[PDB]
């Protein structure tokens, strides 16, 4: 069943900014109804345990410029896996997210905190989000040789040969 | 492609060539005369 690769899948959410509007506090909020947001992830989980509480180089910039990224840290060092963190931001228009996999190896022998990895690109551009460069140039290098085929295909068609002058047109 | 039409051309151009170096470069009575004439110049002094 044919599936549109997730790399270039793009989504749209019209109401959401209607209601809210784009912004640094609930750029978060707005990426949590996509598809892209998984439901395993800490950070769902980490939701639901804060409904019930209630019921009941840039990096550094903004680091240290929310608090809310603070809770962030304190609510996610904890939990060790699929996390979602802000990568960087540019007002009003262009925020980025970095894709990460934590595992906090605690073993003895290892004085390095816990293992961050990647795993993803996210790009929210306007209110539109984007998800290799490889796949991109071997893509435009057989398109250009399909048209290249095409062309000296006709070209040899349109070639003439007879014995007494060698080649013409 | 290319190189098997290219390659078939040329030897059939070399064969006309030698062919054409084979064509081009290989370097390889009185008496009765006279009553004839003889004849031939009475009668035309008889006709004249």
């Amino acid at each position: 069943m044919n599936v549109t690769p997730l790399d270039e899948l793009q989504w749209k959410s019209p109401e959401w900014i209607q209601v809210f509007g784009l912004r640094t506090e609930n750029v978060l909020d707005y990426f949590a109804e996509s598809p892209f947001f998984d439901k395993t992830s800490n950070n769902q989980v980490i939701k639901m345990q804060r409904q019930f509480s209630q019921l009941n180089p840039a990096r550094r910039q903004i680091l240290f410029k929310y608090p809310m990224y603070m809770q962030l840290e304190e609510e996610l060092m904890k939990l060790d896996g699929t996390e979602y963190v802000l990568s960087s931001v540019r007002e009003p228009d262009f925020w980025v997210i970095r894709k990460q996999r934590r595992t906090n190896n605690s073993g003895v022998g290892s004085a390095k905190g816990p293992e961050i990895i990647p795993l993803q690109d996210y790009y929210i551009i306007g209110a539109n989000i984007y998800q290799t460069i490889f796949k991109i140039v071997q893509s435009r290098l057989m398109s250009t040789s399909y048209h290249l085929n095409s062309t000296l295909e006709s070209l040899y068609d349109l070639i003439e040969f007879q014995p007494s002058q060698g080649v013409h047109y | 492609t290319m190189q098997l039409i290219k390659n078939v051309q040329d030897l059939l151009i070399l064969t006309r060539s030698i062919k054409e170096k084979w064509l081009l470069n290989q370097i390889p009575d009185e008496k009765q005369i006279e009553e004839l004439l003889d004849n031939c110049i009475e009668t035309f002094v008889a006709e004249k």
